[PDB]
DNA sequence: GGAGGTCAAAAGCGCAAAAAAGC
RNA sequence: GGCUUUUUUG
DNA sequence: GCTTTTGACCTCC
């Protein structure tokens, strides 16, 4: 079964893998993000509500007054999208917020309210997203790309010893908050722990430890293990367990209860550990020499003397042992300090602590944060507190806290936005464990540590910054308390927030100018992920690791589609099925596998979870019951790819297409292409130019329909029905009975854009693709946009190509193209240019626009009206005049055609400031626009009044008035008629008054439209009025253009060749492109040969259908053929039966297939060569796909048969007339007197420094001396050069470059004296 | 400078000067009333800050920023750096009489000329046209001449053609890596809007026809014109300065044409007959009466310069093919016939061309190169060599071989299950097994592809070198190598992780057939690395060149002889295996520091202060001298220069 | 007492193009 | 005509 | 951020 739109031309496709999940809405990453930013969230966790709850309520310093938030809404936009685009105003919505002002008595208990005041407050204009996920700022369309940055949390990284000579590995731990100051813990080559904040001077770590009110004893308790000693008779015995014997050497014979357990002198052994644990002995004596290396854990003082016998973190000797024995200190606490297991890391840092009382510690912190300042204790305490524990100045966000807890093996994932002592302690402990071999470092490039930030988050961040500024302002204002004099609106000033949001949307790193010259470009532009921008890497700062592709990129970002050159691997594009998680992590679909059966259940898996399961392959051969046909299948588990049994699998890929982006997925036969050539093929396919008339690609992928429909370039039926009136500019759709609303059903109208400039000077055009009086359903395609054909993406044309060297005209990469291509206008494009003339008010008289021009012949005024603006349709050329603007001196400042560009004027737009008289030309355009708008509105009026009067006649027939008498009477007389039945009379007068209601609201919308059109346009200050002119040019292909295929075989047209010279086969049909075979093997993009072969069969089926149509053979035998073509193939998923099709549908489909049957091919489930041969056999074509050809010039048969087929060719956006220019003598720069640069400025080229070296390498000195002095800047001498040339004498004058004198003065502008010398 | 509207454009210099002068005025006014010292200290200090910012912004600390929030330019900022005065407006500066365009191949041009669009030529030579119009009297005032130029009158094109007969122009392509990046040409007027270029020199520019753009400059004076003609003309640049190797080597399409010309078939139409000469042989091929390549006997005549610079004729019969006889016409007199009797791949043909330059000077060798290019293009076009899907012959054994390899690993993994092998042992074992399987498959594929059977004259199968299109385009060296042919038919081979580890499971599929999803994925690890390295190597490498130029830009040869005996000994470099560089090339083209002494004691093989060349080097080879001490530039004694003999022989 | 070790600051990091905006 | 920001090609 | 280099302060012998 099919809807009626695709029944017009069913595109046959190969492919053996059934679809489980169809392609989602391609734009869901963008649009669904912004919906989180303006919808009302009762929970207060998303967008504006969450932003408001984080600043409000605000209380005065005295606390007698506060301001509270109530609710908000977004007002209706003043204009729609089209009016904003034409007028150059930002499509935006006003912001309404209900604020509450509460006053407290200072003489009453707290909470006693003096008065309350409720009032909505204007807060500014918020830009609003259009229907296609774009933004409109100043008549243009800008789209916000999605950033990709380091996930807030904590990471452990190792530098691999590169920075040190010995290569010893150093470990560091970093905590990256969502907003606030960082924190770094590092190990030095001396193996001591240090802490630093915000990349400042490195500081000993223990400084922070005591800053949290920790004594030395507490630190040693937290970071080490205790060893206890008891004073027995002349002995210091200790309790020993086997577990604490790892990696130790028995200095003496380990024995207890009089039995020797361990040998003496050598290292410990596991067998001795086993026998000791079997004995289960705890206490053991130790000699004195073994205690010579241990460190006391705690402090010891004498009760009698009261003096410190020995403090903690201090080595002990036999004399200290004597004091502790004579003082009664029986129990001695020491540190375990096993270097191979528990290194003395913290103790050594303790040994280098400058102070211990935490006062000088806070002083040191405060000095380090800001050098050269008085160290006030309270100031230092406040600095530390608001540095790492203030709720406003530091915030870790929900996702950061979740990552922090997950990394530290905690369980609860909900917490505060500020840190805690325990969290820092835990991070330190895990860093020590990492140093001890336990655990493993994290990976930066892993997609589990990087998140996707959309437009919503960025808008929220800008809004919060603005809100902080305005709340500081209102707090300052409220500090000067007043006895309820003000209303809760004066203190709130919307200018800061409005300016902040506007500047972020307008001028920023990521707000980019959308390049919409074909639907694929703008789709793949909306779906871009960038690692640049605020809070990310720069173009140079990135190393060789971020650029490279990581094994967790499977299914989430396209590995083969990315810009090439200065930033590669930083602008990777999102995949097809991938969608962002709730936290902001990329995740992909998968199918659950239970008991070797693959169900249709779909689970979305993020990066981290992908590391725990076993994932099968997309094209894993499968039975009819979900059982894997082998017991051995290919799978991937953790970045590896290995065989597995049928029972260890858990998930399988949804479809074979889920690895590449859209741009790569549009490339047929991708599975036979090198990665480099596929990359360049996609990147060039993104840059096609719309053709004058579009043609379907014969060999596509099959998702062109999805790409075209998803992008907003083709009008789509909102409600199904039957088409009523069709026009080259408007379409009228009457809705069906079921789909109409209960009231005011009416009809639906679509207005089509015709020849409006794009953002790269190409033409946006729409042509209806439906006829009069045929049904349409919901979601069909009614009007094809640019480069679209029946709702199918169509970038370029399809040309009859042959691979053979031809007298060198296609020597290296060039293409030789026959004249029959340019005769049929298959590549001539339309380019539209824009010119603007401004009228300001300067001195010496303002800028006036009129037809009065001095010192000009009547030729320059023939193409001008009496109002001073060119007529619509004049064939203007270079150097002519468009808008006559003069300034009294009269100064001829009128706008002129830029040199070298011709065209035909198609539209003129005039903008006038409010309160300014409009000239007659603006009056004409205004009245014409009003007339067209009233024509439209009166058309809807006629339809609606006809409907309501049909209702009225239905009422009146039942009322008693005869139908014939009704019909004879005039239209408006039906209301005044009398009806005997009261309710029928009541219904008649009621309809006459909703007649009145309808006409009156039509009248008020009339007056509103008339006022808006007459309403003065908002302009820049100091500007009176501006005028704009549009120019239309048709470009044809000429030697030097850039044409390219889809697989990366670009090139340049060499020579347009007369048709009689091209090679031709036995049938006499020439080939109109002659490519070059030598570029296939080395480039190794063998996909193009297979595509050529497949296309050659596509026209083979097309020609036969053409033969039957010419002979007008019966539908029965025709219907027989078409069905046989579709059934061809092995286990093809698509099955089409033409029995259900009626004869008319079959005939229309056949005549629509006349130019060749489209053949589709999924990206990685392509058609093999066997069915290609089979399809070729269906026609009368040779199976090998190599026919003979005859030379056009000689008529001699080519010795070896060559390849002929149909290849899809795009014309790139690189035209010669946009790049070829030359200069003899033009303008000159004002400062250095060197000629200008750039084609638009008519300047010469740059004799580069490398060119100077190369010209120095020759003996050529005179030419270099020319380049330096005469042709560049010797203003005194270069004039003499011109005069000499005209006289015939070829000689120069050296002179001295003027640019050197400037520098002289400039050096003299400092205190340096530099001067020349004598001759 | 004023823009549209009442606003004015102001530079950073004006703002800083205004600030400093205003502060000076304020302090000088405040000092007159003798304010308390606390006031004057701050004013003087912050005036110091203002002057500091004036002379150099951002050196001391926080920099002065404007409305753009970015630091303002200062005097020190306007001298240093790429945007400063020196590197942007003194060492390189924009010029007049220049233009830009897109490159396009032209086969019909000769070696010493290039195309030019009409509009570019007219715009460039407009100053020259004005003078010539005055001389012929077509217009008297310069205004009149300018008027008739823009109308494109019929006389304008005639006078332009007359004035551009021998006016050389310069062609360069940024970046100009080596000195061959700028070459002179003699323009010829063509239609269209693209610049036409000769194919042979495209290798020197490293320029391909995929949208690369050229710039043209025009010399003015007689000194400049003669300088260009005698130094930078194309015909004077055939040996690269880096090394003696030629720079006009034919490539790609021409090579395939020559290869297809000279290759016999075991049987063909018109095989086994006798032909009078090459002139007659061309008559047979065009008439279709004999195949382009079939072994015959032809009378040929070759000349030798073996006498005292004189050519002597000789005549006999040689057993060759029709195509070789056709090719023999364009070879000049001196060369022997054996040089044009082999398969004539890429490596051979250049060699042959080089021999001409060794014997026939310059004019014959350039004419011969041009004739080679013409004939190659013509007979490659008439050949019709095309690539199809069936040309990729997939070896039959390949499939089963993979099975065997599988069985091998099926055992090795078991050894890990039993614990008898470690991770490293298994890894190395599977790596070796897969590498051996790859080598076997590649060898089998090449052996199957490179030969084919065709019936001879007596009706028996005979093996000849195959005429498959891919093999022809690979063996001739026209384009590609055995690695790519491996990539098409046999397995792709082992692929690497980003860090450097080798994946244990190789890609068993080839490009002719399909690649399942994960194989294509793991194949992109290497390609992204290659693209990233290629993109980021051009930034580092080019910069390095700069540092080399500024160090060595003071070196010019100034004196003939320095008169020192000091030098460095030269020996063939050896690591213990084969010689990496023999003694021949290292010492070639230098001067002997001391006389070369024979292994026989007290015999003078080579006199002191004698340049070495082919006539002296072969003498060393026959005599088998071990090592020689040669004079070198590092030891020359002349100050502020380099001895002429010390530098040795100019390689150009 | 000083010669050695270790930490802190400045300077650089292709070239051509084009296209736009904005200041 | 200077600077800033991107995008793209080589 | 890379990397180098150079200067300046600490300090171990
Ligand atoms: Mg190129
Ligand atoms: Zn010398």
């Amino acid at each position: 079964v099919y809807s009626y739109t695709e029944k017009k031309r069913i595109r046959k496709d190969f492919g053996k893998r059934p679809q489980v999940l169809d392609v989602p809405y391609l734009l869901s990453i963008q649009l669904d993000s912004f919906q989180k930013f303006i919808e009302q969230d009762p929970e207060g966790q998303y967008g504006l509500e969450a932003a408001f709850r984080s600043v409000f309520p605000i209380q005065s310093y005295s606390g007698n007054s506060e301001l509270q938030y109530v609710s908000y809404r977004l007002g209706e936009p003043v204009f729609d999208v089209q009016e904003c685009q034409i007028r150059g105003v930002t499509y935006s919505a006003p912001l309404r917020v209900k604020l509450r002002l509460v006053i407290y008595e200072r003489e009453a208990p707290e909470g006693t309210v003096k008065d309350i005041k409720e009032q909505e407050v204007y807060m500014g204009e918020i830009p609003l997203m259009t229907d296609n996920g774009t933004f409109v700022i100043n008549g243009t369309e800008r789209v916000i790309v999605s950033q990709l940055h380091r996930s807030p949390g904590v990471f452990f990284d190792s530098d691999k010893g590169k920075t040190h000579s010995s290569g010893k590995v150093l470990y560091n731990a970093r905590i990256i908050p969502y907003r606030g100051s960082w924190l770094d813990f590092e190990f030095d080559p001396k193996d001591n722990l240090f802490v630093r904040i915000d990349r400042r001077r490195k500081l000993p770590a223990t400084i922070i430890l005591r800053a949290l009110n920790y004594t030395t004893e507490q630190i040693l308790d937290l970071f080490f293990e205790k060893v206890i000693f008891e004073i027995r008779d002349n002995k210091l015995q200790m309790e020993l367990v086997p577990e604490r014997l790892r990696g130790e050497t028995a200095s003496f014979d380990i024995e207890a209860n009089g039995k020797v357990y361990v040998e003496k002198g050598r290292r410990i052994t596991a067998r001795h550990i086993r026998q000791l644990e079997k004995d289960d002995v705890k206490l053991i004596e130790v000699p004195v020499e073994y205690i010579a290396g241990k460190v006391v854990a705690k402090d010891y003082i004498d009760e009698s003397t009261g003096e410190l016998i020995c403090a903690a973190n201090m080595e002990l000797s036999l004399d200290l042992l004597a004091k502790l024995s004579q003082s009664g200190h029986k129990r001695i606490e020491t540190l375990f300090t096993n270097d191979l297991d528990h290194g003395p890391y913290i103790s050594e840092t303790l040994r280098v602590d400058p102070t211990n009382d935490r006062l000088s510690a806070l002083v040191e912190i405060y000095r380090m944060m800001r050098p050269g300042e008085p160290p006030t204790r309270e100031a230092a305490e406040s600095l530390f507190e608001n540095l790492f524990f203030s709720e406003d100045r530091y915030d870790l966000s929900a996702v950061g806290r979740m990552k922090f807890n997950r990394s530290l093996l905690r369980e609860e994932i909900e917490g505060s936005g500020i840190l805690s002592k325990d969290d820092i302690i835990d991070v330190m402990k895990k860093l020590i464990d990492i140093r001890n071999g336990k655990g493993e470092v994290d990976d930066i490039d892993h997609l589990g540590n990087r998140r996707i930030r959309s437009v919503g988050e960025m808008a929220e961040n800008q809004f919060r910054v603005g809100l902080v500024r305005v709340e500081r302002a209102v707090k300052e204002r409220l500090s000067l308390g007043d006895l309820d004099t003000l209303m809760p609106q004066d203190m709130i000033n919307a200018k800061p927030i409005s300016a902040a949001v506007k500047e972020f949307f307008g001028s920023s790193q990521l707000s980019q100018f959308m390049d919409q010259n074909n639907p694929l470009s703008e789709i793949t532009h909306k779906r871009r992920i960038s690692a640049l921008g605020p809070g990310g890497l720069t173009r140079e700062r990135a190393g060789f690791e971020v650029r490279d592709v990581h094994p967790t990129h499977y299914g989430r970002v396209c590995p083969i589609e990315t810009p090439e050159g200065p930033n590669i691997g930083l602008i990777n594009s999102l995949s097809v099925y991938a969608q962002t998680n709730e936290y902001g992590f990329l995740e992909t679909p998968y199918r659950k596998v239970t008991d070797g059966v693959v169900t249709d259940e779909i689970h979305y898996l993020s990066a981290i979870e992908e590391g725990n399961y076993v994932i099968a392959q997309a094209n894993s051969n499968l039975d009819e019951e979900g059982h894997f046909v082998e017991d051995l299948v290919t799978c991937r588990s953790k970045g590896e790819s290995s065989l597995f049994s049928r029972d260890q699998v858990d998930y399988m890929d949804v479809s074979t297409q889920q690895v590449v982006s859209v741009g790569a997925s549009l490339i047929p036969f991708l599975e036979h292409d090198d990665a480099n050539r596929a990359l360049m093929g996609a990147n060039m396919q993104r840059q096609a130019v719309p053709t004058l008339r579009a043609d379907k690609p014969l060999v596509g992928t099959g998702m062109e329909r999805a790409v075209a429909v998803d992008s907003g370039v083709t009008a789509v039926a909102k409600r199904g029905g039957v088409v009523q009136y069709v026009d080259a500019s408007r379409i009228v759709i009457k809705v069906n009975e079921d789909e109409m609303y209960p009231g005011e059903a009416g009809i639906d109208i679509y207005n089509l854009t015709k020849y409006t400039r794009s953002n790269q000077n190409t033409c946006i055009n729409q042509m209806p693709c439906v006829s009069l009086g045929e049904p349409v359903e919901r979601g069909d395609v009614l009007a094809d946009g640019p480069s679209t054909d029946l709702g199918e993406l169509a970038l370029g044309q399809n040309m009859r190509v042959a691979f053979m060297p031809w007298n060198g005209y296609n020597f290296e990469d060039s293409i030789l193209v026959s004249e029959r291509v340019v005769q049929e206008d298959r590549f001539t494009t339309i380019h539209i240019q824009e010119l603007a003339c401004v009228s300001r008010d300067t001195k010496l008289g303002p800028e006036e626009i009129t037809a009065d021009i001095p010192n000009v012949g009547e030729a320059a005024l023939s193409k001008l009206d009496e109002s001073g603006i060119v007529y619509i349709g004049a064939e203007v050329t270079g150097g002519d005049i468009l808008v006559g603007k003069v300034t009294p001196k009269v100064k001829d400042s009128s706008l002129r055609v830029p040199n070298g560009v011709s065209g035909t004027v198609i539209d003129v737009q005039v903008f006038t400031r409010d309160g300014v008289e409009k000239d007659k030309r603006a009056l004409e355009i205004e009245e014409m626009q009003l007339k067209q708008a009233k024509k439209d509105l009166s058309e809807e009026l006629q339809i609606l009044e006809a409907g309501l009067f049909s209702r009225i006649r239905a009422v009146l027939v039942a009322g008693g008035v005869e139908a014939e008498k009704l019909d004879k009477l005039p239209r408006d007389r039906w209301l005044e008629l009398g009806l005997t039945d009261e309710e029928k009379q009541n219904q008649l007068e009621q309809l006459a008054e909703q007649y009145d209601e309808l006409k009156h609201e039509f009248e008020k919308k009339l007056e509103a439209k008339r006022r808006k059109i007459t309403q003065g346009d908002d302009l820049a200050p100091g500007v009176l009025k501006i005028v704009k002119v549009y120019l239309a040019v048709k470009r044809r292909i000429q030697p030097g253009d850039k044409m390219a295929g889809r697989h990366g075989n670009k090139g340049v047209i060499s020579k347009i060749n007369p048709i009689e010279d091209m090679p031709y086969d036995e049938n006499g049909t020439p080939v109109d492109i002659v490519l070059n075979p030598l570029g296939v093997p080395s480039r190794m993009n063998i996909g193009q040969i297979l595509e050529t072969h497949l296309g050659m069969a596509a026209k083979g089926i097309g020609d036969k259908i053409n033969a039957m149509l010419k002979q007008q053979q019966e539908v029965a035998k025709l219907r027989e053929f078409i069905q046989r073509a579709y059934d061809l193939g092995a286990d093809v998923r698509q099955k089409v039966d033409l029995s259900t099709f009626s004869d008319e549908e079959v005939m229309r489909l056949a005549e629509n297939l006349r130019k060749g049957m489209p053949i589709a091919t999924p990206v990685f489930d392509g058609a093999k060569e066997a069915e290609i041969k089979e399809l070729l056999k269906l026609g009368d074509l040779p199976t090998s796909g190599q026919i003979r050809l005859y030379d056009g010039r000689t008529g001699e048969q080519f010795e070896r048969p060559v390849t002929v087929g149909y290849m899809y060719m795009l014309k790139l956006n690189h035209l010669v007339d946009d790049k070829m220019h030359a200069r003899s003598t033009g303008s000159y720069s004002l400062v250095t007197q060197q000629p200008l640069g750039g084609k638009a400025q008519f300047g010469g080229q740059r004799f580069g420094e490398m060119e100077v070296w190369a010209l120095e390498a020759y003996g050529a000195a005179y030419t270099l001396q020319e380049m330096l002095t005469v042709k560049s800047d010797d203003v005194n001498g270069r004039t003499k050069m011109y005069k000499n040339i005209v006289d015939g004498n070829h000689q120069m004058e050296p002179g001295m470059p003027e640019s050197f004198n400037v520098l002289l003065k400039e050096i003299r502008s400092l205190g340096i004296n530099i001067e020349l010398e004598d001759e | 400078v004023p823009l549209d509207g009442g606003r004015f454009a102001t530079s950073d210099l004006n703002d800083l000067y205004r600030r400093v002068i205003n502060r000076n005025n304020r302090l000088k006014r405040l000092l007159d009333l003798a304010a308390p010292d606390i006031i004057v200290r701050n004013e003087k200090r912050m005036l110091q800050e203002a002057v500091d910012a004036l002379l150099d912004n951002g050196r001391r600390g926080r920099a002065i920023t404007g409305s753009n929030k970015r630091p303002l330019k200062s005097l020190a900022d306007m001298i240093k750096g790429k945007q400063g005065r020196f590197r942007q407006n003194l060492l390189g500066k924009r010029v007049d009489y220049s233009g830009r365009s897109v490159i396009t191949v032209g086969p019909y041009l000769r070696l010493h000329q290039c195309g030019l669009p009409k509009k570019m030529a007219l715009e460039l030579f407009k100053p020259f046209i004005y003078g010539k119009l005055e001389l012929r009297g077509l217009a008297t005032t310069i205004k009149a001449a300018k008027k008739m130029v823009e109308r494109e009158e019929a006389v304008v094109w005639d006078i332009l053609d007359e004035v551009i007969r021998e006016h050389p122009v310069l062609l360069n392509r940024a970046p100009t890596l080596h000195r061959l990046g700028i070459q002179a040409f003699e323009p010829v007027l063509i239609e269209g809007k693209a610049i036409q270029l000769h194919p042979l020199v495209c290798a020197a520019y490293n320029a391909d026809f995929d949208g690369d753009q050229m710039a043209v400059h025009v010399p003015l004076t007689l000194e400049a014109q003669l300088e260009a003609r005698a130094l930078m003309m194309s015909t004077n640049n055939i040996l690269s300065p880096a090394n003696g190797e030629p720079i006009i080597v034919p490539s790609q399409d021409v090579v395939l044409g020559l290869y297809y010309m000279t290759r016999d078939c075991v049987n063909a139409k018109g095989e086994g007959m006798v032909l009078t000469g090459p002139k007659e042989a061309e008559r047979l091929y065009r008439s279709g009466l004999a195949s382009l390549h079939a072994r015959v006997k032809v009378r040929i005549t070759e000349y030798e310069k073996d006498a005292n610079g004189e050519l002597v004729a000789k005549t006999s019969l040689k057993d060759t093919t029709v195509g070789r006889a056709i090719l023999w016409m364009i070879v000049p007199k001196g060369l022997p016939y054996s040089i044009v009797n082999q398969a004539l791949g890429k490596k051979a043909i250049s060699k042959m061309l080089n021999t001409c330059y060794r014997i026939l000077g310059l004019k014959p060798t350039v004419i011969f190169a041009d004739q080679i290019m013409y004939t190659g293009f013509a007979y490659a076009a008439r050949s019709g060599a095309s690539v199809g899907i069936d040309d990729m012959v997939i070896p039959e054994k390949k499939h089963e071989i993979i099975s065997e390899a599988e069985a091998e690993v099926a055992e090795i993994q078991e050894q890990f299950q039993s614990g008898l092998v470690t991770a490293g042992e298994r890894y190395n074992k599977v790596i070796d097994i897969w590498a051996a399987a790859n080598d076997r498959v590649s060898k089998a594929m090449m052996d199957n592809l490179q030969t084919e059977t065709v019936i001879n004259r007596d009706g028996q199968e005979e093996k000849q070198v195959s005429f498959n299109s891919i093999y022809m385009m690979a063996d001739s060296g026209a384009r590609g190598s055995a690695a790519q042919i491996r990539q098409l038919a046999g397995m792709r081979g082992l692929m690497a992780k980003p860090d450097g580890s080798i994946i244990e499971t190789p890609i068993t599929a080839n490009f002719r057939e399909g690649l399942n999803v994960l194989q294509y994925f793991i194949s992109t690890h290497g390609a992204r690395k290659g693209l990233a390295d290629t993109a980021l190597k051009t930034a580092n490498s080019g910069y390095l060149t700069r540092r080399l130029v500024d160090v060595a830009q003071d070196l010019v040869v100034t004196e003939d002889d320095c008169g020192t005996h000091e030098g460095i000994m030269m020996t063939p470099v050896i690591e213990g295996g084969d010689v990496k560089e023999p003694l021949r090339d290292r010492v070639l083209g230098r001067v002997t520091a001391e006389d070369v002494l024979k292994p026989g004691t007290a015999d003078i093989l080579v006199p002191r202060n004698t340049l070495l060349h082919e006539q002296w080097c072969d003498l060393l080879e026959e005599n088998s001298v071990d090592a020689v001490k040669v004079r070198s530039v590092v030891s020359c004694d002349t100050d502020f220069g380099v001895c002429a003999h010390c530098y040795g022989r100019d390689l150009a």
